[PDB]
RNA sequence: UAAUUGCGAUAACGAACGAGACCUUAACCUACUAAAUAGUGGUGCUAGCAUUUGCUGGUUAUCCACUUCUUAGAGGGACUAUCGGUUUCAAGCCGAUGGAAGUUUGAGGCAAUAACAGGUCUGUGAUGCCCUUAGACGUUCUGGGCCGCACGCGCGCUACACUGACGGAGCCAGCGAGUCUAACCUUGGCCGAGAGGUCUUGGUAAUCUUGUGAAACUCCGUCGUGCUGGGGAUAGAGCAUUGUAAUUAUUGCUCUUCAACGAGGAAUUCCUAGUAAGCGCAAGUCAUCAGCUUGCGUUGAUUACGUCCCUGCCCUUUGUACACACC
């Protein structure tokens, strides 16, 4: 298209969220890296955050990534459908979250601990390390842990 | 595997003995010849059995052949 | 399941610390076979019992 | 369906059939002669089916 | 020398359509457009964001115009195809029913698409008007 | 050229080699002769096709297959591992690509390029199996010029094939790398080594 | 009434095998030969075919 | 490592003082100097296109073909 | 009335059907014309029966061809077959025999089974294996 | 058994048949079942002149 | 190296146990009216030419 | 020869079943009989663009006329014909030419006597004997289980990507099946991101769903070789759908999670032309559920035209103390 050029303002390797990010790579795929954070939702938020998505995370003016952070935790004012959420609902409060990077495995620990501690049948199943979904264990499951 | 069975000689055989007159070399002429004199319940029969007794025929004229 | 969790001696981790029993890769057995032929009903109807029915 | 009546052997299948042909004829007639066509010219296993209406 | 949309080749010419329709600027893009996938059985959404209605509407008229009548339903099952079940075998699916019928509903409003009798959408006279008019304005471009 | 047109128009490049030299989608069929002695009605450049699509006859009968167009072996044998089985179109376009790359880098004309990497890398004699009275040996054997051209057609696409393999180089680049290091065979090619070393095998066992 | 074409006529034969099995039953010691099914206009016509028709 | 996903000029100045000479020039032929990630590579033949350079006897996705102007 | 003959195409199962009748040079096919067929790589196929024989025949006579049946390649070869058997049919009613004879002469040297249809047929599948000589995989024991 | 077919045949050959085949198996009055093939005269056993010419 | 020009003048039969090699009397073109006895691997008919890699030897029985 | 198919040799001659014939389906009918449940042409009615007539569509039948497409009645065609090779110049085999078609024209259907302690009392209101028969092994109701998971083995499904994934876009089939004592095939329109809901619609169907606008695929781009944007296991949370009932999660969607797998050791299966392999569809099963089957079309090769080496089996010769026949 258009060859730039910028300066050495082009920045490799930018921390956010408590998490290490690729520059030089296509900023929708360097927030992917982030967990909690996939292909679509890295889509509509950087959409959403106005961002040139032909842009790499490498130059993005910290305003610009300032941006990206907030939607990411503030979906709900910034208009993403509510659909497009994993932790909907919730068990307790009722509301609706996206949970994000260090705090999603912190979540799915409670999640499992509850069934646990409720001595739930797949809590059960996850204390002993089996298929949770009710597969056949027979055959598949054997490398293992 | 092009053979033709006894069914298809034995035929051709008992029709050039007593038919050699008429019987041209020529196929489409024998074919139709068939089903006026021999008669016979299908169709490729006719046609196989006409084929290989025009056979006959076509060497016959070089001299004779055993049978 | 108040029992199920607590116990011990029940997991993954812990089969997967045994050892798995030789049966497991016993083959076949064959059961009875070059038997077969050999009559065990043992009865050997008569010369005179198979001409009077057929 | 399965040739064998239970389990075993290697699996043969086999396909049934049943042929059924369909023939419409189209007339212009007064009351006496579909009435007459009609009463006789039965046959068995043939099924005859008439009425007129354009619809 | 007179043309037909039949005249000019499939994609220059949905591009053009969807680049005046773009230049038009009168379309109604239902405002959820560039958060939707198209389909129950797609992985991303469109790679054109804003954009592509313009693509589905500039795909949308010329199949509609190409023949008698076409509903939401038959482009539901159009541009759909094989879904990745992953591990399991490839499926088809019919693409999202409400991003085909909201190019209807807006094409109707925008004169180029005209609800049928017999059902569906029948192309628009005034579509047949604006469409052929960008056709020959295409081999009009290559001159 | 005589420019005729008609209601539906036929466009002029279009028009222009069509009724004039048969040649490819545009490539000369005249000159292109076969570079070595033998492999001749085994190699085949006649008729002349513009594209390397056909319905074809070639199984039924035996040495109907070396009646095919080369390019069309070329294109066909291209065709496969697994997900390109079938997919000939793939395969077309991937041959007009490589002769347009062939052509572009020194020039002459690809297709006989082609022929020139086909040319060089038929083995003329390789070994068999036999039994023996012991350990078995290798008794070379001279090769069908039939043959001579049918495991040098595979031996340029599986070393194209297998090169471009993981690797961010396009078929056609492989391809094109492959017949022009062939071309004259340069022996960095995976064809021209495969070909040395089974007529070494030869005279190794002999 | 209001039958497929297609599925009546299976349901024809199935018609013919129920009742030619309730004849090859109830007058094996007639030596029943097997039916046949005539049908018209108004009634249907089944046609015993026995080697002893007077027991019949 | 090797990366070439960004201009660093003294790049760019190869572009206009590396590409005479190449009897090929490509998608592939970028990446194959040192340079030129394919992400760039074909903003770089769109941009090479921008005026003479390379002369587009190619077509399309995937292959790409040029050579030099005269 | 105009003269007009009619002819197909047939490739596997695909059939092509041809309306060759007189006219202003027109050669178009179902609704759109013979520029864009849309393989665009065996477009050239189709312009095969125009080339062989030269382009100047096909002025005075018009051309239509609508295909149903098959898939994309399947149709192309019956298209190209529709065309080359209908210009072979109008200079065998109208004009006279002796270029008639010069066009399946010059047709039928290059061939490609412009004329002739292509009689090979898939094959039915046989139980034991998914296709219809390939049979399902034995482990034995 | 040996006098119910042969007399069986007899008849279905005196009725003027091309040929007849009455096959018994199982077991009569010794524990271990046989067959027996009682035929007579001309059959083809193949093909469609089977449906035609012969019934079962 | 010396280039070996043998048209194949008749086909003689299929050596080896499982019959992949096929027995052919040759000519050699240039210098023609002798005649000597080789084995190839592939198809192969009559008049084909075959390139032996080196001139006076002969093979008979192959196992 | 595919064949105890023949030629031939000949104490045999001349026949029978099986093979072949036959049958089904697939290839060819500008010839025959026809079709608003199939269409083509012409003619009206009509829209857009060019305005020189023209191009491309809409058109409850508005009528004219037709059968090339299509459909299924009736027939014709192939006989390896013509010719040239070869051979006991015998049956045949071989190439070219012709031809819709020349591998038994391709694919099936049917299939002699004889062998098995092969499988099937869990298909049967087929059945002998034995067991049980009222604290039932009968039948039903409730619930769990056949799915249970340290592992061993088999058919497969999806993958390791750049002949690729992804996003748009072009957009091509056949074999199918479908609603009356109903609740099926369902267009169309409306609400929904999706799953899906709802208001209508035709169809007992060559008439409506359907042209099943299938999928591989072609095309312009986004990535760029990095376990990568290849791969989608595992798992969490949320919405729907079948059904009395879904927890051990029937199924589907949405987002998040992103494992193994970098071409797979010894071994080992299937397959010779529209075949193999890639791709999807329809049917069986079904309240819901296909990674399975039975068919079907779509894309469409590489390599044989041979052989007896492994393997298997058939035939004679041979030997025998077996004949309940090497169990
Ligand atoms: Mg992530
Ligand atoms: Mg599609
Ligand atoms: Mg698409
Ligand atoms: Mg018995
Ligand atoms: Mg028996
Ligand atoms: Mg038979
Ligand atoms: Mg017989
Ligand atoms: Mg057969
Ligand atoms: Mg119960
Ligand atoms: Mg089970
Ligand atoms: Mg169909
Ligand atoms: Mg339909
Ligand atoms: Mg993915
Ligand atoms: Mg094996
Ligand atoms: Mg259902
Ligand atoms: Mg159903
Ligand atoms: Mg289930
Ligand atoms: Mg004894
Ligand atoms: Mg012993």
């Amino acid at each position: 298209s258009l060859v730039v050029q910028e300066q050495g303002s082009f920045q490799h390797i930018l921390r956010l969220l408590n998490t290490n990010v690729d520059g030089n790579i296509k900023i929708v795929y360097a927030l992917t890296t982030i967990k909690g954070v996939g292909r679509r939702y890295s889509n509509l938020v950087c959409k959403k955050a106005d961002v040139d998505l032909h842009k790499r995370a490498g130059e993005l003016t910290q305003e610009e990534l300032e941006r990206i952070v907030q939607i990411m935790q503030n979906p709900t004012h910034y208009k993403i459908p509510a659909w497009f959420l994993n932790r909907q609902n919730d068990i307790t409060d009722g509301k609706d979250y996206h949970t994000l990077a260090n705090n999603v495995e912190s979540k799915l620990r409670d999640d499992l601990e509850r069934l646990k501690k409720i001595r739930a049948h797949r809590g059960i199943r996850h204390f002993w390390g089996l298929r949770v979904r009710g597969q056949h264990t027979k055959t598949t499951g054997r490398r293992r842990a | 595997g092009r053979v033709r069975t006894k069914t298809v000689k034995r035929a051709s055989k008992a029709l050039i003995e007593r038919y050699y007159p008429k019987l041209t070399l020529d196929f489409q002429t024998n074919k139709r010849l068939c089903d006026e004199i021999a008669t016979i319940q299908s169709k490729r029969l006719r046609n196989k059995i006409a084929g290989y007794t025009t056979h006959l025929m076509k060497r016959i004229q070089k001299g004779p052949v055993r049978g | 399941n108040e029992g199920a969790i607590r116990d011990k001696t029940a997991g993954r981790r812990n089969n997967r610390s045994k050892d798995v029993t030789d049966s497991a890769t016993t083959k076949k057995s064959n059961t009875r076979r070059a038997t077969d032929r050999h009559s065990r009903t043992g009865k050997t109807d008569t010369k005179k019992k198979v001409n009077q029915g057929w | 369906t399965r040739k064998t009546p239970n389990g075993e052997g290697s699996k043969t299948w086999e396909t049934y059939e049943m042929r059924i042909h369909k023939r419409y004829i189209d007339l212009e007639a007064p009351v006496q002669i579909v009435k007459r066509i009609t009463q006789i010219t039965i046959e068995p296993g043939v099924d005859v089916e008439v009425v007129v209406a354009s619809n | 020398p007179g043309v037909s949309v039949r005249d000019v080749a499939a994609q220059d010419f949905i591009n053009a359509y969807a680049s005046f329709l773009q230049r038009q600027g009168k379309l109604e893009v239902p405002g959820y457009v560039d958060i939707v996938k198209t389909s129950s059985g797609n992985e991303m959404p469109p790679q054109d964001a804003e954009g592509w209605f313009y693509k589905r509407a500039a795909s949308v008229a010329r199949h509609i115009y190409m023949r008698k009548q076409v509903g939401v339903g038959k482009l539901n099952k159009l541009y759909g195809g094989a879904k990745s079940r992953g591990v399991r075998p490839y499926k088809h699916i019919d693409a999202s029913g409400s991003i085909n019928r909201k190019v209807l509903q807006a094409l109707e409003k925008i004169g180029i698409v005209e609800i049928s009798p017999k059902g569906g959408r029948r192309i628009s006279e005034n579509g047949q008007r604006d469409l052929d008019r960008i056709a020959a304005q295409t081999l009009e471009e290559d001159e | 050229f005589t420019p005729v047109v008609l209601a539906t128009p036929i466009p002029e490049e279009v028009q222009q080699a069509q009724t004039e030299i048969k040649l490819f989608n545009k490539w000369s069929f005249e000159e292109v002769e076969v570079k070595d002695a033998s492999l001749v009605d085994y190699v085949q450049v006649r008729q002349p096709i513009f594209v390397a699509h056909t319905a074809g006859r070639y199984a039924n009968k035996r040495f109907r297959k070396a009646q095919c167009p080369i390019i069309e072996r070329l294109t066909n044998s291209l065709m496969m591992n697994g997900r390109n089985n079938g997919k000939k179109l793939k395969a077309v376009r991937i041959i007009k690509h490589t002769l347009d790359i062939i052509n572009v880098l020194t020039d002459q004309n690809p297709i006989q390029v082609v022929v020139d990497a086909i040319t060089n890398t038929g083995p003329r004699e390789d070994t068999t199996r036999v039994g023996g009275g012991g350990a078995a040996r290798r008794q070379a054997v001279d090769v069908s010029p039939l043959r001579r051209v049918n495991q040098a057609i595979a031996l340029l696409t599986i070393g194209a094939r297998e090169a471009a393999f993981r690797n961010i180089k396009t078929i056609a680049e492989t391809l094109a790398e492959e017949l022009i290091n062939a071309a004259k065979g340069s022996s960095t090619s995976y064809a021209i080594k495969k070909k040395d070393e089974l007529e070494r095998v030869a005279k190794s066992n002999r | 009434a209001l039958i497929s074409k297609k599925r009546k006529l299976v349901a024809d034969g199935v018609f013919y095998a129920e009742l030619n099995e309730f004849f090859t039953r109830e007058l094996a010691e007639e030596g029943y030969s097997g039916v046949e099914v005539r049908v018209t206009p108004t009634k249907t016509e089944v046609i015993i075919r026995a080697t002893r028709t007077q027991d019949v | 490592a090797q990366h070439a996903v960004i201009l660093d000029q003294e790049k760019y100045d190869r572009i206009l003082k590396e590409v005479p000479t190449y009897r090929y020039v490509s998608v592939s032929v970028l990446v194959d100097r040192l340079k030129i990630g394919g992400s760039l590579a074909r903003i770089a033949l769109r941009h090479l296109e921008k005026e003479g350079i390379i002369k587009p006897i190619s077509k399309h996705s995937k292959q790409a073909i040029y050579t030099r102007a005269t | 009335a105009v003269p007009s003959v009619q002819t197909f195409g047939k490739k596997k199962s695909a059939t092509a059907v041809a309306h060759v009748k007189a006219g202003k040079g027109l050669i178009k096919v179902n609704g759109s014309p013979i520029t864009l067929v849309e393989p665009e790589i065996l477009r050239f196929k189709v312009y095969e029966p125009l080339l062989l024989v030269g382009l100047d025949k096909f002025s005075n006579i018009d051309i239509r061809v609508r295909v149903t049946g098959g898939g994309h390649v399947s149709q192309v070869y019956a298209i190209r077959q529709a065309i080359a058997k209908g210009l072979v049919a109008y200079h065998q009613k109208y004009v006279d025999e002796q270029s008639k004879n010069e066009l399946k002469k010059a047709f039928t040297s290059y061939d490609r089974t412009l004329l002739i249809a292509d009689s090979r047929r898939p094959e039915p599948k046989k139980f034991g294996g998914k296709g219809a000589r390939s049979r399902f995989q034995k482990s034995y024991r | 058994i040996r006098r119910a077919a042969y007399g069986v045949v007899r008849y279905v050959m005196e009725s003027g048949a091309k040929g007849c085949e009455v096959v018994v198996s199982g077991k009569l009055r010794a524990a271990r079942a046989k067959a027996m093939k009682f035929a007579d005269g001309f059959l083809i056993h193949s093909g469609q002149p089977v449906n035609d010419f012969i019934d079962t | 190296t010396p280039v070996t020009l043998a048209k194949v003048i008749k086909v003689l039969g299929r050596t080896g146990s499982r019959g992949g090699v096929t027995q052919v009397r040759v000519e050699f073109l240039e210098d023609t009216s002798r005649t000597i006895v080789r084995n190839v691997k592939g198809p192969v008919r009559e008049n084909d030419i075959l390139v032996l890699m080196e001139s006076e030897r002969e093979a008979r029985r192959l196992r």
